[PDB]
This record gives C-alpha cells, structure tokens and sequence, in this order.
DNA sequence: ATCAATATCCACCTGCAGATACTACCAAAAGTGTATTTGGAAACTGCTCCATCAAAAGGCATGTTCAGCTGATTCAGCTGAACATGCCTTTTGATGGAGCAGTTTCCAAATACACTTTTGGTAGTATCTGCAGGTGGATATTGAT
DNA sequence: ATCAATATCCACCTGCAGATACTACCAAAAGTGTATTTGGAAACTGCTCCATCAAAAGGCATGTTCAGCTGAATCAGCTGAACATGCCTTTTGATGGAGCAGTTTCCAAATACACTTTTGGTAGTATCTGCAGGTGGATATTGAT
C-alpha cells in the first residue's frame, strides 16, 4: 500500500 | 519538343520556394489531419482557426529545417539524393531519437 | 507636473508596464526601482536593432512596409540576432536563399 | 444532431508534391521515392507531440476549444518557439 | 472588448525614430510583439534564478544587467548594457 | 557550521523499502539529490506557468498533475499521477 | 499531538519542506493544501523507480552498494527514464557498452 | 621544454575519449579539431560561471557557479550540488 | 615475435573504456587549461577543487557524446575512420554552429 | 589443422577509505486561532466556429521516357595502428593565508495605501495608399546541333 | 557559336485590403507623495580549503614497419526527374445556427498570517565493512604457421 513501481514490486506493507 | 535535363527544374524550384514564404501544404488536408490526431486524444474538440495556422506554420518550418539537415547528411555521404537513412541520421543527431 | 518614468529615463518603452509585468510574473518578492528602467531600455535597444535591419531589408526589396519576410532576412543575416533567436520560428518568415555548392551544375 | 463525419487516413493529404515543395525550400535537389512515407511518419510524430501538449493545456483550462495560445505554449515547451500568434 | 494590451505603440515609435518613412504590417507587428514578450521572459527568468541563487528577494538593475550578459551574445550585450546603465543613471539623476 | 539541507534521509528510506540489503555511495547520493532538485524545478516550473496562463494566484494538486502529464513519459506519468492522487486521498482522509 | 503531513499522506518524502520550497521559490502567490503532497509523492515514486533499477544493476555487478555507474546503467537502459534525463550528465556514470556492428572484425 | 596548455590535452587522452565514444580508427587531424571544440566548450561554460562569480562579488569560482552555467548551456550535471 | 593486427587493440580499448567511468584527461593539464581560459574573463581567480572536477566531468561527457555522433557521421559515409568533417557535421546538426 | 603469446576470467584475501550508526541541539514544521483572498456556481452575452453548398482555378494523379545517379567492383598509395623504451610530466602528500560565510547592525530602499491624473485601448469612421496580381514586351538561360 | 524554346525580368496599371489616423472616451493603470517595513551592503573575524611547492610514479613522446582503409576510376542497372494529359478536390465567399468562451456578482471554503509548541533533520562524532585492489592458476582469444 506504499509506492508501486512499473516492474510490479511494492514498498513492503505498513 | 525541348526538355530540361534532370536537376534544372529542381534548381528552379529551390530558387522559387527559398524566395517565397507561402505555406506549401494545402490548407484543408492539413486541418483534417490536425482534427483526426486531436480527435484520437479527445472527442468534441474545436479549434480557433489561428491554432491550425500556428500548427501549420510550426510543422512546415520544422520539416524545412529537417530537410536542410537531411541534405547535409546526403551530401556528407557523397550523394545528392536524400534517403530515409539521411532523415534518420539527422533526427538521431538532433537528439529527437535514440 | 505628472512625468512618466519613461520620460524621466528618456525611453519610448513603458517603464510602468514593465514594472507591473515583473510584479505579476512572480520573478521575486520585491522589484528595485532600477530593474524596470534597465529592462525597458534593453527591450527598446533590441527592438531598435531589429527594426533598423528589417527596415533595410524592406528598402532592399523596393518596399515601404516591413513584413515578416523582412524580419526573417534581418535576423538570419545577423550573426548575433541569429544566435539570440536560433530556436525561434518567425511565422511567414521563409528561409535564406542557400544552395549547397555541389548541387549546382557543370564543371 | 448530425455527429461528425469519420476522419481516417488524412496523413495521405500530405501529398508527394507538397513534400517536394517543402524539400525544395530546404534546398533538396533529388529525392528517393521512400522519402514521402518517411516524411509522413516524422510529421505525424511531430503533430501528435504538439497537439498532445496543446490539448493538455485546453483540458487544464476546462475548455473544449484549442486556442492559438494552447498551440504556442505547446510549441514553446517542445523548444519550437513560434512568433506571430500571441504570447 | 476586454482591453488586450501589447507593445505595438512603442515598437511603432522606435520604427519612426530609425526609419521615418517605413511602415510595418500587423503580422510583422505580431512578430515584434512575440519578440518583446520572449526576451522579457528570458531576462526576467535569468534574473529570478540569479536572485534565488544568491538568497536575495529583490530583482535590481544589477540582476537585470547580469541576466543580459548571460542571455545576449557579445556585442548586443555591450550595447544593451550601455543603454540600460545610461537609462538608469539618467532616471536616478532626474529626481 | 550552518544547516546544509538535502533529500539524503528520504532517498535512504526509499532505498531501504526498495532494496533493504542495498547501500549507496556519497557520489550516488549527490546524483539522487541533483535528480530530486531537477524534477522539483521542472514540475514547479510548469505548474507556475500553468497557473500564470490561467490567470490564477494558486498552484494546487491540479497544476502539479497537469505539469506531471506534460513532463513525464508514458508509463512514468501514469504511475506518478496515481501515486500523487493516492497520497492526496490518504492525506484528505486523515483526522 | 503533532503528526507530520508526510505520515498522514503515507510518504517518506518531506511534505513540509516541499511546501516551503514551493513558497520560497516564487512559483505562485498561493499554494493549495494538496500540491506539496502530490509533488512529494511524485518525487518519492521517481526516486523509488530509479533506486529499484539501480539496485538491480548493483546486484548484477555482484555489488551491494549503489554507485553512479549503477545509476547511469539503470537510467540509460530504461526508455522512459532515459527520455526524462536525455539532457543530463550523471557524473562518474560513463556510458553503455555499444560497438557499432560494422566495427566488429571479420573472423 | 615549454608548450601551450591546450596541447596538454594529449593525443593519447583524446584517443581514450573517442574509445569510450566507440570510435575504432582516428584521422591525425582529429586531435587539433578536438582541441578546438574543447576550447569553445570551456570558453562558453567558464564565461557564464565567472559571470556568476562576479555577480556574487566573489574571487573564487564555486562548483555551483559551474553547475548553474552547465544548466543554462543545456548540459545539466548531477552530483556537484543544485 | 607476436604483434596484434590494426583495430584489435582499438576494439579492446573500446571495451575497456566503455566499461569504466574514470576521467580520461590528466587533472593538472586540464586545471591549467581551465585557469588560462578563465584569466581572460577575470584575473586573480581561485577555483574550488569540486568546481574544476565539475568542469572536467561535463567536458569529458560532452566530448564522448560528440565522438559517438561523429562515429555515426563517419559510418554514414561508409567509413570507419572519424575525420574533422564528421565532427563538423555532428556539431552543425546539433545546432552548435552553421 | 598446430602452437604460442597474451588477454581475460574467477576464487580467495584483506586493509581502510568510505560507508552506517549515534547523539544533542535548534531551525523550521506543525498546531491554533483569526485575517484575507479566491475560484467555482449561476446567469447572461456576442464572438467565432461548425456546417454546408456552389462555382471554378489549380493543383494532384498517373503513365511514359531516358538522363544520369547510385553503388558495386577493383586497386594503388598513404595514413593510421601497433609497439619498445626512458624521461619528463603528472600525482601524491604536507603547510601558510586568501577569502568565503557567519552574523548583527541600521538606513536607504521597497512596500502598502489611497488618493488624482493620464495613458493606451477600442470602437467607430473615414480616410489613404502600398502593393499583389495581372499583362506585355524586352531579355536571359538552357540544351540541341 | 548558332538558334529556338521557354523561363525571367521589369516597368506599367490598376483595385482594394489593410494600413494609417482621426476622433472622442474611458476605464484601467500609472503616478503621486506620505505612512510603514525591511533587505541587503557594511564591517568584522574565524577557520576552510585553496595555492603553492617538494618527493613518489607511471604515462606519454618518439620513430619505425606495414596492414588495410580511403578514395579514385569505371561501369551498368534502374531509380527518380520531367512533362503531358485528365480531372478531382481544394479554395473562396457567402449564410445560418449555437456552442461555448468570456464577464461580472455572491461568497463559503480555502490559504495566508501571526504566534506558540514541538521535533525531525543536521552536524559533529563514533564505529563498522564493502570492495579495490592484489595474487594464482585455469581457459579463451588472437594470429602466426
Ligand atoms: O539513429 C541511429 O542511431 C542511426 C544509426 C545509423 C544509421 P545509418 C548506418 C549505415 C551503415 C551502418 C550503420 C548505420 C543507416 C540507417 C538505415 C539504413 C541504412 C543505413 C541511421 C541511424
Ligand atoms: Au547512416
Ligand atoms: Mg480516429
């Protein structure tokens, strides 16, 4: 729910 | 019957078009092309007539500039005939592409 | 005894207007008394330079009225105006007559 | 109402002769037959880029009409600054 | 009929100073207008940046002057600086 | 001995979210600083122009969003616009 | 009692600093509440994108510390980042391995 | 054994720059032509930098002076501030 | 007695220098050239260490870019040897003069 | 083919330069509470943009014909790549002081306000006039012979 | 270097389109001339970091030998220019219809502003370690034969 990149990875969770 | 040799009328045309400032693309075709491309981005668009003339003045000045650079690219290769590879090299060096 | 800041400074170009445009354009918090006067003077200088040369191009082409072609000839034939305006298009300007030498005929 | 007539294939209104004329102003003496299609492609790309920016200004303004100023601002952004149409 | 303003009046004065028998088309005037707005923005912009670069909140003739040295080429800068240094020095000692 | 601000602390956090085991050199951090400041100026810059063009005194989310559409290529614009709308959403929904 | 505008917006990038840099920058007289949230999110996104791809490039060279070379490889190997940064020099970045095909030896 | 500072930009160094640029073969005229281009580049950037210095009433050209100069000459540099 | 054929070391240097990022001009000659050019604009000038490095970084990146464009102009003309006319044409189309 | 010279590649090692981690101090972000400014919502213009159509120059499409340009081939000569050395220039590492930048102080200069005055825009009107577009007729250029 | 086909030049001669130049005219903006605020040049001084200068170290100047690239000469195939012929579509100049820009007036949100409370982010510092060298030995590459 943080930052979503183009590669399809996120930034963890909370 | 008496024919000009290849290149004589081409040089006549260069002298004539380099002397004048009139837009060289027909007005209505160019307006249709603007409306088509704009419509593909957003439906229900209208244009100030001066918007379309501004686009046409900007497009012609761009293509004229590009043909000068393209001609330098043909002449650098020891030709006098511009080819796609001359436009491509012009655009690559202008950093209009990778 | 109302004097315009133009007349104080000896300029045709409007110092008032230029002070305002520096105000509404959010260039800085505050604008000095000098700034508008200096700017209005530079703008006036440059327009005088262009109109001198375009005037000459009009007269060369046996004409009394400066048109965009005369401004294009003026700008493009002057090394320094050409550099100042190197990324500008003058609507209805055309180009300079110029044929690459190799393209000309015969031996 | 009337709905607009469908617009397709208008790039072909940039005719071979119109491209020859532009090449002449640019000092070109001889032209490969492949140049015409290559010029249409380069022109479409150039118009799409300037119109996309003009229409973006139109939409930001909440207008339905593309103004000369929208085009002039798009050309300036693109580093193709145009004199003669305001700004 | 909303008052839309331009530099026409002043361009035409300067035309008459340099070429007293010469006219200008509205198109040509349109270009001269574009030219003034353009050089205005370029100089105001350089000045804006110049002030920020030096943690100043004021654009003075000194910021305009440097902006002119950065924006104009050699000779146009020389002459432009003269007319602006003059116009100021006069505007000051005309009070 | 005065405060020299940077985005280093934030670049370092986002690095840890993205590559938890991965470090960053001093020179690399200088480039990332340059990066943020550059995109900052480009976006603020377009926003400022947009507002001025529309005779507005105010830069809102809407000027930032249009600025992003004008300045970022294709997918970068799409994703950037969505991260931006999402952050404004989350923030408006915060008592 | 105090919660950072960042922590509310769900961001690592400083919403407060961005708000101030917009004020001290002479972009506009006034600044909507959202504008610095959006801007800070956009800058965080683009930072994540670049640190993602630079991380990958670091890992690929059997490395755990990002250097400028890793930033240059990430950027120039991505069509979109390469366009965004087309007129930018990454100090100590070098270039991509690229030998024009016609320069390769015959056998 | 004294020579110009420009010739301090030596054949082997120019040959290395070309090589990073992917050049296989180099005409001997390139070395003087390259020195010409290099001079103009540094002239144009150092002029604008020094104009920044003078404006700040300083006697030392900063990295920022250079970075600000590179930016407006359309050669934006990252890693030295700004 | 073993000797590498023309172009084989050239390719090896290309692979080597495209792999690395070290500045390829010696620092002191460059510093001297900076200070010379600068003297003509203001005398008794000092330079931060980082200011000179900024200049060398920018100037080497510029020349490397220019050799790439130059190489394309040579390859354009059906050659593999860069010449003055190749640098000149690259500069012209980039709009650095003429 | 073979054979060797040299370049390149991967595993392991290890000292310290250049990271990450930690702390107290304060500039600058957030909190609260009035103080101003704005940017839709509604409600009307006239402007100007869409459309449609009729008549006629004016330019476009196409097919034919061959001049001469491109690009493939061959080849000679010159011009750059390679290379083996030592010396000369740069790089490295260790001190004096120029000058950047920290900072506080007070006034010359810029803002804020609200007057009065004048400029510059426009609408309307007329009033003039430069020049585009046309037409001959004298003159230059090109290409056959 | 003679000649004829055809483009080009230039000087006349119109009829407006577009320029100039009145108005009168007014509305917004520029100017005036105190009341209030403050930003920046001034002066002082401290403590970085820049210039200089003398041992440590490899990079470059050099001249020679020839591989193979560039460019010159030649030639044939065929692409692209010129131009004639047929006619479609653009240009031009109306008319009517309305969509929508552009204005101008209430404001209830929205953001600025002035002041206080709080803490995140910076700069010393204080540790921790990623990796640029270096070595050893296997294998790959290149070019001779
Ligand atoms: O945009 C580029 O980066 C670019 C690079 C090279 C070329 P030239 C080219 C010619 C020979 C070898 C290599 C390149 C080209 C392009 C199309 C057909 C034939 C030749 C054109 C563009
Ligand atoms: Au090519
Ligand atoms: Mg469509």
């Amino acid at each position: 729910p943080g930052a979503r990149l183009r590669s399809g990875r996120s930034t963890g969770a909370p | 019957p008496h024919r000009y040799r290849p290149g004589t009328v081409a040089l006549r045309e260069i002298r004539r078009y380099q002397k004048s400032t009139e837009l060289l693309i027909r007005k209505l075709p160019f307006q249709r092309l603007v409306r088509e491309i704009a419509q593909d981005f957003k439906t229900d668009l209208r244009f100030q007539s001066s918007a379309v003339m501004a686009l046409q003045e900007a497009c012609e000045a761009y293509l004229v500039g590009l043909f000068e650079d393209t001609n330098l690219c043909a002449i650098h290769a020891k030709r006098v005939t511009i080819m796609p590879k001359d436009i491509q090299l012009a655009r690559r060096i202008r950093g209009e592409r990778a | 005894k109302a004097k315009t800041r133009s007349s104080r400074a000896g300029l045709q170009f409007p110092v008032g207007r230029v002070h305002r445009l520096l105000r509404k354009g959010n260039y800085s918090e505050r604008v000095g008394a000098g700034a508008p006067v200096y700017l209005a003077a530079v703008l006036e200088y440059l327009t005088a330079e262009i109109l001198e040369l375009a005037g000459n191009a009009a007269r060369d082409n046996k004409k009394t009225r400066i048109i965009p072609r005369h401004l294009q000839l003026a700008i493009r034939n002057d090394e320094e105006l050409n550099k100042l305006l190197g990324r500008v298009t003058i609507a209805q300007g055309g180009v300079l007559p110029n044929i690459q030498a190799v393209l000309l005929p015969k031996k | 109402k009337r709905h607009r007539k469908v617009l397709r294939d208008n790039i072909q209104g940039i005719t071979k002769p119109a491209i020859r004329r532009l090449a002449r102003r640019g000092g070109v003496k001889r032209i490969s037959g492949l140049i015409y299609e290559e010029t249409r492609g380069v022109l479409k790309v150039f118009l799409e880029n300037v119109i996309r920016d003009a229409v973006t200004y139109t939409e930001h303004a909440k207008r339905k009409t593309v103004t000369a100023m929208d085009v002039v601002y798009a050309l300036k952004r693109q580093g193709r600054t145009l004199y003669g149409f305001g700004g | 009929r909303s008052r839309k303003e331009s530099y026409s009046v002043y361009v035409y004065k300067v035309l008459k100073q340099v070429h007293p028998d010469t006219g200008i088309s509205s198109k040509a005037m349109g270009i001269m207008n574009s030219f003034v707005n353009d050089i205005f923005e370029r100089i105001a912009g350089e000045a804006s940046r110049l002030a920020h670069y030096n943690k100043r909140s004021t654009i003075t003739s000194r910021e305009i002057q440097t902006a002119v040295r950065l924006l104009l080429p050699g000779e146009l800068a020389k002459h432009a600086v003269s007319e602006g240094t003059k116009a100021v020095t006069k505007y000051t000692s005309a009070k």
